[PDB]
């Protein structure tokens, strides 16, 4: 492939460099339309800019935490982190979010990796070996109330059991209701005067519940869960302007008030180098 | 001029005619047939009394009144005393059979009411006591009398609550079982052909009933003004393709 | 010795994975299969059998009576019953259809709603059933109702009427569990002319109503049902 | 590839792709045609 | 495959929507019999509703517990949980039970996964590493009396040894005596006047015995066993009405007295939306 | 039983590696794709569209 | 070699090697030739 | 393989059920030598009683 | 596939499928026919 | 290095499984078999030989 062809002096009536940008086109002008060039080859394919590659590496999408401790006398397991739960979503952390929102609709399979590490912040004789159980609780299915409810039987709901310190990995097909996931949605769930605006209403994915299977030892053990997400088989439509201001909320476009100028001011003139 | 409506079933030395039928159901779309060798286990040649057992026995009649809750019969129990069918039953170790069930209830074009006639394979009843109380033998072997769902709880008997099918499931879903309605305005009989359904090729006829026939009023009986407020319901049932095997001394069963 | 590397996920137990295992009983011979009528292969086979809907839900303890929709003689213009179409909740919820839908997260497809009339043979009636697609409110009078999917039913010799709620939807799947965005409409029924009883007859007549799914139907993404739970393991 | 000798040890079965609701939805003895009258 | 064909106005003598439900049939009526439709395709196969899929994921079927402690002076090992035992059964926990009882007879191979985790509720210097030994004690074979009986030799009885914290997995062929397992049985074991009713008499599967192989350390260690069961090669006959009331017992259909109405009462009229 | 040896790196999680995984939802059927104008395949496709430069940065 | 049955479980996809910026860079209704005048 | 063949009434001079155990043999008598039987197949091979299986765990 | 060189290292043997009880059930010198008299 | 994943059950010992193992005595030559009357192949062969029943159990 040639990156530049050889081109010499020109004295024409045919001027490729004068255009009318009002038309909305970006005319494909090249170095050889306005200087004299020599042949050179590309030596490159643009492999690593493919959208599959761009969205295809694992990104941290969520960090939660649960603890193993005596539940005796706990009136609210959920509240004691005896078993946390996460409202699956993909905009809670921002590195990956800005990347996805370069597109309007996106379609892909997900590969999740879940790393779990334990901490024992206060005096323990040892490090126990805990097994985590993460359940998929899609919307419409009983959601766990205690850390050892009938729910955890999970007879119809996919669940994975792995050890703290290890990693769990599995992959979920594209579960969207439509043909693509909306990265943006300028609508409501119905014509209500006070219903919420955004995608929050569309990206109804349900939540995922984690717990330790082990009963309690004499000390307490903090287990912190990190969920990583990798898109595989990516398809993206309609590019948009990149995010400039900071994010404030999952699912709304809102930016913070009295934010700071995002364009760097010159130290000098327009004329400055 | 054949209508879905008029029918004749002749089986053995007995015939039934209905002039107001609503087709007939054949459970799971299969018609009763004898036991093939490829499916056989017991090495004994079986006995097939044919026409002496495969005829129509009419059980004693019930009375549908505005307060009726529904009735339940078990097979082969209901027939335990009918003619030679019954003798064969007590005298062989094993037996197998399909049936034609014909439920009858006629009224006039001023009455309203609708019965559900359903056959439930393996209808294990529940104790009204709860917990793990069992349902004694006698209670699940009412004979031709069947069980009257509007009778009182008894001790060691089953629960007789209709919205729960006598087992913890809702009346509304009984329609997943082969069934037919008798709607006075349409229908006057219900006919169901039952093929033999079991997890073994042949079984004992006394320790295990393999279907319960259930007739349940769903739209209450409503008679014309100053009519007598009740109608009789009659059940006639015929064993079909019956086979008995392992003949001997003659079972003695509780009560 | 062949060189290997183990990946993330090694040693995990995923209740949904499908692999080979050693048999604990090497060489054992299972009992022969015999033929049994009734084999089921797909849950899609059974949700096409219709079952009764306790439409008359207004009672206070479960009763045979909540399966009966009453009809009044001589009323004109008025409304017989109304319900939204959240098949995973409300009237639908205990029906076989409702009961299976609850094992899945998403459903799509047409529903078949039929009404069987049980009044005396010498009576007559004309009813209108209307399906209102998502976007409008439950109709408030027949005029409103009749502008959407509807069937004038003429009560006759043929006892049942089968109304289909054709799949009307932007999004190709809806959640079973009540979602707004994903909502399916309303179903109402009104007198078209009116029920008329013959002489010597009196009182209310009832309709029985069934629901089953058309061959159209799709259910996906299995999950656990809210319809059953427990507090301690059972024992014998 | 089965690594094991016994059939019980193989993975899950593969979709019936059988599907025939008529034993449940139309177990009537005389065939009913849609469109023809139910009761003649 | 078409999901709907195109159909237009109709003015016929041929009415597919009038039927007689008294017959017991559900006539196959479609949208196109009563409105005007357009062609649409199914795009779907019904894969995930196959009974193999429905019953084919692991469900928790049993949680038991045994402890490792000094048996010195224990008069009843079984009673000290020096080795518990489980009367194999598949209706003790209900999520999977309701699923199976949608059918009358069911036939399948089982794949068992056994997860074992340890707990040290009171002061230990460390976490020991215990090996569990689960034995299959079918009916007719000596059942263990102490945690270290000749029984555990298990010379003819399949047994698996795995480590606490790990998982054991093996698969057992369909061991039923008949052609299918009865999900229901309206019979007795014989015509006795007082014999038990139900399947309890039919589902004679024997029990499975667990113990720790390790002798005791200075502290005590609680090991809790969870048995998961996955049906593979499923065959199911005769569908039944789903379970509506709660369960009370393994193997009987009995429901609790003064249970609550299972059908939700309307907040409003029959006419309400 | 086939003899193996594990190499350095076993058990690591590299966010950039690309391998197979078990599907948590065996047999599930995704929604059909419909056509949507605008598909992007390479970031190289979009950086050829011109956009305005805030050249007058002096504010 | 796929070891798994479902398509979601396969590794990353392989390069589009599609690449056609004209839907974005030249969505004009009447075709513009470089070198010819922009507005005639 | 048949487990039992079909066999009917017999009135013979050929009695397979009378033997002399003093000989040391176990004569191979079957159900069909003394009752009327119907055909049935074995459906079984005797796999799990092979001595390799018996001593092999 | 055997991964090992020695025969002892291979898995269990496979069913004799030999089966001949006559060395045990009928070790008589003169053949006895069922149905013929035992002692002539 | 070929990528692997280990499944549930790894490391377990099931007394009934049947796999290959290294021989501790590489290259050893077992004693030749000679003929011995009486070989048994199936327990089904022997349960067809009749034996006496202590029917008179009353002692
Ligand atoms: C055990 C176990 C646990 C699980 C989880 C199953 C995965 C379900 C999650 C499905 C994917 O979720 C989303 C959510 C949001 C988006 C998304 N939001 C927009 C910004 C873009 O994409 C995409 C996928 O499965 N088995
Ligand atoms: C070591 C070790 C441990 C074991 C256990 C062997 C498995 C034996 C269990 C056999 C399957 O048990 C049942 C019990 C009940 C039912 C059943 N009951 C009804 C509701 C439906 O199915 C099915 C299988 O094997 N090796």
């Amino acid at each position: 492939t040639v990156a530049s062809i050889s081109s010499g002096p020109k004295h024409t009536q045919k001027v490729p460099i004068l255009t009318a940008n009002e038309t909305g086109a970006t005319m494909p002008v090249l170095p050889s339309d306005s200087i004299e060039t020599r042949t050179t080859y590309m030596h490159f394919n643009g492999s690593e800019t493919d959208v599959e590659c761009f969205l295809g590496r694992a990104a941290c999408v969520h960090v939660t935490e649960i603890q193993n401790k005596d539940a005796t006398g706990i009136d609210n397991h959920r509240e004691a982190k005896l078993f946390n739960d996460w409202k699956i979503n993909l905009s809670s952390l921002v590195q990956l979010r800005k990347k996805l929102e370069l597109f309007t609709y996106v379609r892909f399979d997900s590969e999740y990796t879940i790393l779990a590490t334990a901490s024992q912040p206060d005096s323990a004789n040892y490090s126990s070996n805990l097994v985590v159980q993460a359940m998929y609780v899609p919307p419409g299915a009983p959601n766990p109330k205690e850390w050892d409810d009938y729910t955890w039987q999970s007879a119809s709901n996919p669940s994975v059991f792995f050890k703290v310190g290890d990693t769990s990995r599995f992959s979920v097909p594209y579960v969207g209701l439509a043909s693509a996931y909306n990265c943006f949605y300028d609508g409501y769930s119905h014509d209500d005067a006070e219903t919420q605006y955004g995608i929050t209403v569309l990206n109804h994915m349900g939540g995922m519940a984690f717990r330790i299977v082990n009963e309690h030892d004499e000390h307490k053990t903090l287990v912190k869960i990190r969920v990583y997400h990798r898109a595989k088989h990516v398809e993206a439509w309609i590019p948009r302007a990149p995010r400039a201001l900071p994010y404030t909320s999952i699912g709304r476009t809102n930016y913070p008030k009295n934010t700071e100028p995002v364009i760097k001011k010159r130290k000098g003139d327009i004329k400055s180098y | 001029g054949y209508s879905d409506r008029v029918q004749q079933i002749t089986l053995g030395n007995s015939t039934i005619t209905t002039q107001e039928a609503a087709n007939a159901v054949v459970c799971y779309a299969e018609w009763p047939e004898y036991l093939p060798d490829v499916d056989a286990s017991d090495v004994n040649k079986t006995s097939k009394p044919d026409t002496s057992v495969c005829r129509f026995y009419t059980l004693d009649s019930k009375t549908w009144t505005t307060g009726s809750k529904g009735w339940c019969w078990k097979l082969p129990d209901a027939l335990k005393d009918m003619g030679v069918f019954g003798q064969n039953m007590f005298f062989h170790s094993l037996g197998r059979s399909g049936y034609t069930v014909h439920v009858q209830c006629n009224a006039t074009k001023f009455h309203s009411g609708c019965l559900l006639v359903v056959v439930i394979p393996e209808h294990q009843l529940a104790s009204h006591e709860g917990g793990n109380v069992s349902v004694k033998y006698t209670f699940t072997h009412p004979g031709e009398r069947g069980i009257d769902l509007s009778s009182a709880n008894e001790v060691g008997g089953p629960v007789k609550d209709v919205l729960y099918n006598m087992n913890g499931t809702l009346l509304g879903n009984l329609l997943i079982f082969p069934h037919q309605f008798i709607n006075l305005r349409t229908n006057n009989t219900a006919t169901i052909v039952i093929p033999y359904i079991n997890s073994v090729p042949i079984d004992s006829m006394t320790r295990h009933n393999n279907v319960s026939l259930m007739v349940i009023p769903i739209a209450p009986l409503t008679v014309p003004t100053g009519a007598t407020p009740s109608l009789p319901i009659t059940v006639t049932i015929a064993p079909m393709c019956t086979e008995f095997s392992g003949i001997r001394s003659k079972s003695i069963v509780p009560q | 010795g062949l060189p290997t590397t183990t990946l993330p996920g090694s040693g995990q137990f995923l209740t949904t994975d499908d692999r080979q295992s050693p048999s604990a009983l090497p060489n054992y011979e299972p009992t022969p299969r015999i033929h049994i009528p009734g084999k089921v292969h797909n849950l899609l086979e059974i949700i096409q059998v219709d079952t009764l809907i306790p439409m008359n839900n207004t009672h206070t303890k479960d009763e045979v009576n909540s399966y009966l929709i009453p009809l009044n003689a001589n009323r004109q213009n008025e409304q017989v019953f109304g319900t939204n179409l959240f098949i995973g909740d409300g009237v639908f919820k205990t029906t076989l259809l409702g009961e299976i839908v609850q094992y899945y997260t998403h459903w799509s497809g047409s529903l078949r709603f039929s009404l069987m009339y049980t009044g005396p043979a010498l009576s007559s009636a004309k009813l209108i059933l209307a399906y209102t697609p998502p976007g409008a409110r439950g109709p408030q009078d027949r005029r409103e109702a009749m502008l959407g999917t509807h069937v004038v039913w003429d009560i006759g010799l043929q006892s049942t009427i089968v109304m289909t709620i054709p799949w009307t939807s932007g999004v190709q799947f809806r959640y079973t569990d009540p979602d707004t965005y994903t909502s399916a409409g309303f179903l109402s029924c009104w007198y078209q002319t009116s029920l008329i009883l013959p002489p010597e007859t009196t009182g209310q007549v009832y309709l029985l109503s069934f629901i089953s799914a058309c061959p159209d139907f799709k259910l996906r993404l299995m999950k656990d049902t809210q319809t059953i739970s427990q507090t301690v393991a059972l024992t014998e | 590839i089965n690594y094991y000798k016994d059939a019980a040890s193989t993975s899950s079965a593969g979709q019936s792709l059988s599907m025939d609701p008529s034993k449940f939805t139309e177990p009537v003895k005389d065939l009913m045609l849609k469109g023809a009258p139910a009761l003649n």
